[PDB]
């Protein structure tokens, strides 16, 4: 849930 | 034509001596302890070994000719004992009358004034000698080093707005990275302080254990610096005060209570993260993508700020939290007193 999904750049 | 820096060096240093001028050196004769050859002999240490890294190539830094080394040493020579003086005069105790032996005895403070004046006159040139060169050359510790830059900017009026630029840049630079690396003299002062981190209200307001006073004066640094990069990052964001606060908690809470995370990384790593996983628990929400391009455009961002950042190995900024930060301050950001800011 707090976790970060997105991806870069 | 000199370049607009070399020559305002050389009106700094026009009629003045690489000695002590007859002022500073009746100061010294007034002392107890007459500090005269010790300077000598720090300026000598300090100078030989300047020489000999400048003069060798490491494959990172072609060396130099030793007669480019000898005039940028003189110059910062020169520069020494002219801010020393100015220092000496206007210090308390010299207007009290006091004697300063215990003052000019003071190694650190020598070294490290001698350093900067290198990297004055090494920055006037556009030296491909970058610091931090200077003070690992010399062997300065960062946490130690900083504290002679605003004394520099005080004591000498002649510095150029750029030089004062550059003189405030690697004081940021100090304060962001280089004194949170694992062999820096922070971790000593904080372990024989108990592993106690200063909170922001404790340093931001007017028999102690020792760098007591050198730890509350970093950390007030490092308290206002983020302030100020918090402060645009949340206009550039345009957050709520209220988020801005509860970010600043949520900071300044893994300064205090998690400070092992800044070891060798990054303030402003620290500071998005804290950002976002505020943002986040408070349904204010911005991505961290959104995030770090409103960073980047902040003086100090550079790429590998966010896109390289230590693990245990190397990440970008995204993997550094989902692996580390949010285990540590996942307990005390699901819990949203709060901290004043600056």
């Amino acid at each position: 849930d707090l976790y970060c999904y997105e991806q870069l750049n | 034509e000199f370049t607009q820096s070399v020559s305002r060096l050389q009106s700094i240093v026009a009629g003045l001596k690489n000695a002590p001028s007859d002022q500073l050196i009746n100061i010294f004769e007034s002392c107890v302890r007459n500090p005269v050859e010790n300077i000598m002999k720090i300026l000598k240490g300090i100078g030989e070994t300047f020489c000999q890294h400048y003069t060798q190539s490491t494959d990172e830094q072609p060396g130099s000719h030793i007669d480019f080394a000898v005039n940028r040493l003189k110059l910062a020579e020169i520069l020494y004992y002219k801010i020393l003086e100015t220092v000496m005069v206007q210090e308390t105790r010299r207007l009290h009358g006091m004697d300063m032996s215990v003052l000019l005895e003071q190694d650190i403070f020598h070294r490290s004034l001698m350093a900067c004046c290198l990297e004055i006159v090494l920055f006037a040139y556009s030296s491909p000698r970058t610091f931090p060169w200077i003070i690992e050359v010399l062997n300065l510790q960062p946490f130690y080093f900083y504290k002679v830059i605003e004394v520099v900017i005080r004591s000498e009026e002649g510095l150029s707005r750029d030089m004062v630029k550059h003189l405030n840049s690697i004081e940021e630079q100090i304060l962001e990275s280089l004194a949170w690396s694992h062999d820096s003299a922070l971790w000593e002062a904080l372990q024989v302080s108990a592993n106690k981190v200063p909170t922001c209200e404790e340093v931001i307001f007017p028999n102690r254990p020792k760098r007591t006073g050198s730890l509350a004066l970093f950390y007030r640094k490092v308290y206002h610096l983020a302030s100020v990069r918090l402060r645009d990052l949340c206009l550039k964001l345009d957050v709520s005060n209220e988020l801005r606060r509860k970010i600043w908690t949520c900071f300044e809470f893994t300064l205090v209570h998690c400070p092992d995370l800044m070891k060798d990384r990054h303030l402003d790593q620290l500071l998005l993260c804290a950002f976002y996983i505020m943002a986040k628990v408070t349904k204010e929400e911005r991505t961290f993508q959104e995030i770090m391009k409103s960073y980047r455009n902040q003086p100090q961002a550079n790429s590998h700020v966010y896109r390289s950042v230590l693990l245990k190995e190397r990440g970008d900024l995204i993997k550094f939290y989902n692996t580390i930060y949010v285990g540590r301050v996942k307990s005390f950001a699901l819990k949203y007193p709060l901290s004043p800011f600056p």
